[PDB]
RNA sequence: AAUAUGAAUUAAUGCGAAGUUGAAAUACAGUUACCGUAGGGGAACCUGCGGUGGGCUUAUAAAUAUCUUAAAUAUUCUUACA
RNA sequence: AGCGUUAAUCAUAAUGGUUUAAAGGAUCCGUAGAAUGAAUUAUAUAUAAUUUAGAGUUAAUAAAAUUAAUUAAAGAAUUAUAAUAGUAAAGAUGAAAUAAUAAUAAUAAUUAUAAGACUAAUAUAUGUGAAAAUAUUAAUUAAAUAUUAACUGACAUUGAGGGAUUAAAACUAGAGUAGCGAAACGGAUUCGAUACCCGUGUAGUUCUAGUAGUAAACUAUGAAUACAAUUAUUUAUAAUAUAUAUAUAAAUAAUAAAUGAAAAUGAAAGUAUUCCACCUGAAGAGUACGUUAGCAAUAAUGAAACUCAAAACAAUAGACG
C-alpha cells in the first residue's frame, strides 16, 4: 500500500535526522522491493529480514506462525557529517494517485515539470511502479512501461 | 481578538441590545396581523 | 517519599537569611529581674546582686555586644545541583 | 567512568560500553584508538613547529598541564 | 545540541580560505590533518550482545521455537501482545552490565558487617600486571578480604570441584575464616612480644578514643551550660 | 484545503481590481449637469479650500465632482464631462472634471502640462 | 404571483468638524477585565448569576555535622626505577 | 507622430493558512462520499483463494468503585418561633447612619421545635465522563481497565447532510422559598453618585415536568494512524530470589532535534499520510432584509451600499503605575 510507503519513508526521514544506524521498517513485497531499490542506488547500507526485535543472522521462513511479528530491517549511510538519505518525498499520494506514460517520464527526467511534479534532479532517485515492480524512472523509460510515479529520494 | 478589540464588539453587542429595547414597542407593531 | 523537582528558576535564593545569633546578656538580666520583682515585693535584697550585674552590663550602653553566606552558595552551586537536561 | 545514567547526552551513545553501578561505562578500545589518533595529530604539530596550548580548569589539574 | 558541521570541517574551510588567497600561508595543522582525518560520523550504533552476560539483545524466540507446553499448561499458537510490538530502543539503549559475583558480594557482607570496617583503597595499581592463581585465597598483590572469597568461589565453580555454586562459597568462607583467624593471633602475639622486651607505646587506641571524646564533650559542657542558662532567663 | 475541499470550491482568492468609479458605468468619461458647485474643506491635517461640484450623469446617477486647476468657471447648469479620478483628501468625492471640453474652460495662463487643462498651445 | 421604481414620516450607519456631559478601558486604571445571559441607568455604563485568564506559577530556608599514625614517610620526582 | 489621462483586460504569492494575527464546528454519534483505508499468491485498478499485524466478539485471571439515572439515609451550620435566667445597649462600617434592632426587656448565653437549601477535612478535579460536567453515605440498574486463551477475517478511518446531549441566565406550568439576591425603595459616600459600602429585600437561585440550544462551551490547539533523541517523577503490568533490583506500558514534569513571526510547542505547534470544519484587509456586520424554529427572550441562516490605507500579532527598549 501506498499510506505505509509514505510512512516508512516518514519514518527512513527522521532516522536519518537523528543520525541512527540501523532501522526497521514493515515487512511486505512493496516495502522490500523500495528498499532493494534504495540498496542497489546506494541510499542504504545494509538491507535484511527479521524480527519485530531485530535483524535476522540466520535464515527464518516465513508463515502465518511468524507474519505479524516480521520486520525489514535497513542499515542508513552517512559521508563527511551528512547523511545520504536526506527526503523520501512521495509523488503518487493516497488521495492524488498519479499515472504517467512514457512519454511523461521522459519529459520529467529532462527537466520538464509534468502534473504538478518537480523534474527529477542531479542526485536524485525517481522510483516508479510498473506491473507490481518498483524500478527507477530511467529503467522504466528504457523498458518503456507506463506506470504509477511512486516517490522521490535524495 | 484581544480583550481591546473584544471592547469594541463588546460596545456594539451592547448598542444592538439598546436599540432592541427602543424598537420593542414598534417591533410589536409591525409583528401583529401582517 | 513525595519528591518535589522544581521547574528552571532564574536564580535560586532564600530571600532573607536567618543567622540566628544567641540572644542579648544585658536583656536576659533585666528580664531575670523583672521576674524577680514580680515575686518578693517591690525591691528586696534576693535581687541585690542581679541589679548589680545588670547595671555592669549596661553602663557603656543599653546593650552590651553590637551575615550568614548561604545565598553565595545557592547562587553557586545552583547550575550543578539542577536535574536541568543538557544542552 | 562515564559521567551517570540521569546526566547522559545521548549524543555520545556510539562511545559508551554498558552501564553498571548506576554510570554510563566508556568502551575503552574506542577510547584507546581516538586516544592512538589524538596523539599523533599531537606529535604532528609539534613536528611542524605549532602552537599547541593545553586548556584546564578543573582544580587538580594545573601542574600536570604545565 | 545539534551535530556541529564546523569543528571537524576545519582543513576544508582552510584549503578554501588558500585556494582564495585569503591566507598567504599554510597552518602548521594542515598537512598533519589532512593525513590523519577526523570521524564525522556521529552515529547511533546498535548493539547485539550484552558484554558481561553474553545475552542475545537482538533475536525474538518464535512460537514454532517454543513447541512444548507453558507453565500453566497452555500452548503457544500465537504471538503476544510484547513480540509484535517493534523493539528497536533496546538495539540502542546501552546494555546494564550484570555480575553473578555481585550477588556473592552482597550476601557476604550481609553475613559478615564488620569486613565493611576493614578499609578499602579503590585506587588501581597495574590491572594487567596482576596474575592471581585461585587455587588458593593468599595472593600477594591483593590483601584478604570478601572480594578473594568470591573469587576462590568462582574458581571452584569453573574447575567443578563443588559443582553447587552455594557449596563452593561456603567453601571459600571456611578457608577465610581460618586466615583471619590467623590474622587476628599474629597480631596480638607481636603486641604481647612488643610488651615483653620492653617497647614503649605512647597512645593506644583506646586511649586515642578516649582522648578524642574528651575534647567533644568539653565542647558540649560550655555549650550545654549557655543553652540551660538561656533556658533559665 | 483538502484536495476533496478544493474540488467542492476552494482556493487562493483571485484578485484582480474592483471599479474606482461605479457611478461612470464602464466608460471612460460621461457627461453631466452641475447641480451645485461647492467649497469643501479638506480632511484632517492638510487644509484648504477645495472647488468641488456636484454632477448630475447623463446615466442619471449624481456625484461630486472635482474640478482642478488654479481657478474655474462652473455654473449651476454648466454642461461638464466627468472623469474617474479621486479628491484623495476630501472624502466621498471620486471624480474630476475633465477640464479642455464642456462649458468648463481651459485653465487659463496655463504652461506647464497643458494637456492635463485645457490649455492650448500659445502659438508665439 | 414575482420584480423594479416612488412615498409623508422614521431608524441605523459612515465621513467631516473637534464642541458638551461624564471618565468606562489600558498600571492592582483607583470596584480585576472580559464571555454568555437577565434587569436597571442621560451617556459611557452599573448590578445579579455561572464561566474565562487574555490578572496574581507575580511561585525562592526555623539555623547548628565526625577519631589515626603531620611526615626521617605525604608534599619534591622531567622517560628514571625496574 | 504621437505623448498624457480616464475607462477596462492579463500578469504581478497560496512552490497558503486557522494556540496568541482572519480562520477548529460546544461535544460526540453516525448516513452519503463520484473520500481514504492491511497481508500473500494467482488471474488477464478489479476478481478469486488463502493470512492476521487494524477493528471487533466471548471467556478466564487480575484489578478498580468511578461516571450516569433512580431510590433510601447522614452532617455542621443558618434563619424563625418559644422558654429560661440576665442587663443596656446591640448590629453595622473606612467612619457613620437607615431598618421586621432594643427598656413592649434586646443583643450575647443556654435549651427546645420547625424549615428549607448546602456538603468541612480527605482534594490533587488526582481520576471519571463525548463534551457540558462530576468530590457527605448507602443500595439498585447501566457503562467502564489490563493481560492471557479462543474466535471473526479488514468488518476500518473520517464524516457534508442528519441525530442526540449541551454551563449560567431566561421562559411555561405545579410545588417550594431558609440563606443569598438582579429590580425597587431607603441610609451613607460624593461637587454630583441613577454606582462601589450598609439596610429592607421582589424576580431569580430549589425541586417536578418541559421549552430553548447558546458561553473566554478555552488546551482560545478537529479526529485518526505510522514514526523520532533523553532525563526525573508517580501509576499499573509481568518476571525476580512476600521486597528487591529489573524489563514493559500509561500519564505528569523538564528538555534534544525539528518547527516556528517569535512567545513557545516537545511525542505536538516535529516528520508524514487520511478525512471533515473554517479563513481570505479594516470598518459597515453577525447588522439589515428574507426564511426556518421557538410560549417568548431569541437561535440559526446572512448580504449589499457607503468610507479608509489602513488594521492585527510576537517580541524589543523606554516612560509610566
Ligand atoms: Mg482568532
Ligand atoms: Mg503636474
Ligand atoms: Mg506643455
Ligand atoms: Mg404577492
Ligand atoms: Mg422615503
Ligand atoms: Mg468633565
Ligand atoms: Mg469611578
Ligand atoms: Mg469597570
Ligand atoms: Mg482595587
Ligand atoms: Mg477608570
Ligand atoms: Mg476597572
Ligand atoms: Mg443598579
Ligand atoms: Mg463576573
Ligand atoms: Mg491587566
Ligand atoms: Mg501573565
Ligand atoms: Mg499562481
Ligand atoms: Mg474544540
Ligand atoms: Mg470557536
Ligand atoms: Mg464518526
Ligand atoms: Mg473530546
Ligand atoms: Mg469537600
Ligand atoms: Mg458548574
Ligand atoms: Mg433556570
Ligand atoms: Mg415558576
Ligand atoms: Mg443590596
Ligand atoms: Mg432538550
Ligand atoms: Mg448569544
Ligand atoms: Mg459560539
Ligand atoms: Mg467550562
Ligand atoms: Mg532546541
Ligand atoms: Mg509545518
Ligand atoms: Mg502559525
Ligand atoms: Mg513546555
Ligand atoms: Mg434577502
Ligand atoms: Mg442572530
Amino acid at each position: 500500500s501506498l499510506v505505509k510507503l509514505a510512512n516508512t519513508c516518514a519514518h527512513l526521514q527522521n532516522c536519518s535526522k537523528v543520525r541512527v544506524a540501523l532501522t526497521s521498517i514493515p515487512y511486505t513485497k512493496l516495502q522490500l522491493q523500495f528498499a532493494y531499490n534504495l540498496y542497489q542506488q546506494g541510499f542504504l547500507s545494509s538491507l535484511q529480514k527479521g524480527s519485530t526485535m531485530g535483524p535476522d543472522k540466520d535464515f527464518v521462513e516465513v508463515t502465518p506462525d511468524n507474519i505479524s511479528t516480521r520486520r525489514l530491517w535497513v542499515g542508513l549511510k552517512y559521508r563527511d557529517n551528512k547523511p545520504v538519505l536526506s527526503s523520501c518525498k512521495l509523488i503518487s499520494k493516497p488521495n492524488s494517485r498519479i499515472h504517467l506514460p512514457m512519454e511523461d517520464m521522459k519529459k520529467l527526467c529532462s527537466g520538464v515539470t509534468i502534473r504538478n511534479i518537480k523534474p527529477l534532479q542531479p542526485g536524485e532517485l525517481i522510483l516508479v511502479r510498473a506491473h507490481n515492480n518498483i524500478m527507477d524512472i530511467n529503467e522504466a523509460i528504457s523498458k518503456k512501461l507506463d506506470g504509477e510515479v511512486l516517490c522521490r529520494v535524495k | 481578538d484581544s480583550v481591546m478589540r473584544k471592547r469594541k464588539k463588546k460596545m456594539k453587542k451592547h448598542k444592538l441590545r439598546k436599540r432592541r429595547k427602543r424598537e420593542k414597542a414598534e417591533r410589536r407593531k409591525l409583528s401583529q396581523g401582517r | 517519599p513525595p519528591v518535589y523537582r522544581l521547574p528552571p528558576l532564574p536564580r535560586l535564593k532564600v530571600k532573607k537569611p536567618i543567622i540566628r545569633q544567641e540572644a542579648n546578656k544585658c536583656l536576659v538580666l533585666m528580664s531575670n529581674l523583672l521576674q524577680c520583682w514580680s515575686s518578693y515585693g517591690h525591691m528586696s535584697p534576693k535581687c541585690a546582686g542581679l541589679v548589680t550585674e545588670l547595671k555592669s552590663c549596661t553602663s557603656e550602653s543599653a546593650l552590651g555586644k553590637r551575615k550568614s553566606n548561604i545565598n553565595y552558595h545557592a547562587a553557586r552551586l545552583y547550575d550543578r545541583i539542577n536535574g536541568k537536561p543538557h544542552d | 567512568l562515564g559521567q551517570s545514567t540521569s546526566l547522559w547526552r545521548s549524543s555520545t551513545q556510539s562511545y559508551i560500553y554498558g552501564e553498571y553501578k548506576g554510570i554510563h561505562i566508556i568502551d575503552l578500545n574506542q577510547t584507546l584508538s581516538y586516544l592512538k589518533r589524538a596523539a599523533k595529530v599531537v606529535e604532528g604539530v609539534s613536528e611542524s613547529g605549532g602552537i599547541i596550548l593545553f586548556l584546564g580548569t578543573r582544580q587538580g589539574q594545573k601542574r600536570g598541564l604545565e | 545540541m545539534k551535530i556541529q558541521t564546523n569543528a571537524v570541517n576545519v582543513l576544508q574551510r582552510t584549503s578554501a580560505y588558500l585556494k582564495s588567497g585569503l591566507l598567504k600561508e599554510t597552518p602548521a595543522w594542515y598537512n598533519v590533518v589532512a593525513s590523519i582525518p577526523p570521524s564525522t560520523k556521529f552515529t547511533r550504533e546498535p548493539r547485539f550482545k550484552n558484554p558481561s552476560n553474553g545475552h542475545i539483545i537482538g533475536k525474538l524466540v518464535d512460537v514454532t521455537e517454543q513447541p512444548h507446553a507453558n507453565n500453566k499448561g497452555l500452548y503457544k499458537t500465537r504471538p503476544n501482545s510484547s513480540d509484535k510490538r517493534v523493539g528497536v530502543k533496546r538495539l540502542y539503549r546501552p546494555p546494564k552490565l550484570t555480575y553473578v559475583e555481585d550477588r556473592l558480594r552482597s550476601l557476604f557482607y550481609k553475613q559478615h558487617p564488620w569486613e565493611l570496617s576493614r578499609p578499602k583503597i579503590l585506587v588501581e595499581n597495574e590491572i594487567g600486571d596482576e596474575n592471581y592463581d585461585w587455587s588458593h585465597m593468599l595472593q600477594i598483590g591483593r590483601p584478604l578480604d570478601g572480594e578473594s572469597v568470591i573469587q576462590r568461589t568462582m574458581y571452584l565453580i569453573k574447575t567443578k570441584q563443588y559443582g553447587d555454586m552455594v557449596e563452593a562459597y561456603d567453601h571459600a568462607r571456611y578457608e577465610f575464616y581460618a586466615l583471619r583467624m590467623q590474622e587476628e593471633t599474629e597480631q596480638q602475639v607481636a603486641l604481647e612480644e612488643a610488651e615483653m622486651f620492653g617497647s614503649l607505646f605512647g597512645v593506644s587506641a583506646i586511649e586515642h578514643g578516649i582522648q578524642k571524646e574528651q575534647e567533644v564533650l568539653d565542647v558540649w559542657e560550655k555549650k550545654v551550660v549557655e543553652e540551660t542558662e538561656l533556658m533559665a532567663a | 484545503a483538502t484536495l476533496n475541499q478544493i474540488k467542492r470550491g476552494s482556493g487562493p482568492p483571485r484578485r484582480k481590481k474592483i471599479s474606482t468609479a461605479p457611478q461612470l458605468d464602464q466608460c471612460p468619461q460621461r457627461k453631466g449637469v452641475v447641480l451645485r458647485v461647492m467649497v469643501l474643506k479638506p480632511k484632517k491635517p492638510n487644509s484648504a479650500q477645495r472647488k468641488a461640484c456636484r454632477v448630475r450623469l447623463t446615466n442619471g446617477n449624481v456625484v461630486s465632482a472635482y474640478i482642478p486647476g488654479e481657478g474655474h468657471d462652473a455654473q449651476e447648469h454648466s454642461i461638464v464631462y466627468v472623469r474617474g479620478g479621486r479628491c484623495q483628501d476630501l472624502p466621498g468625492v471620486k471624480y474630476h472634471v475633465i477640464r479642455g471640453a464642456g462649458d468648463l474652460s481651459g485653465v487659463v495662463n496655463r504652461i506647464s502640462s497643458r494637456s492635463k487643462y485645457g490649455a492650448k498651445k500659445p502659438s508665439k
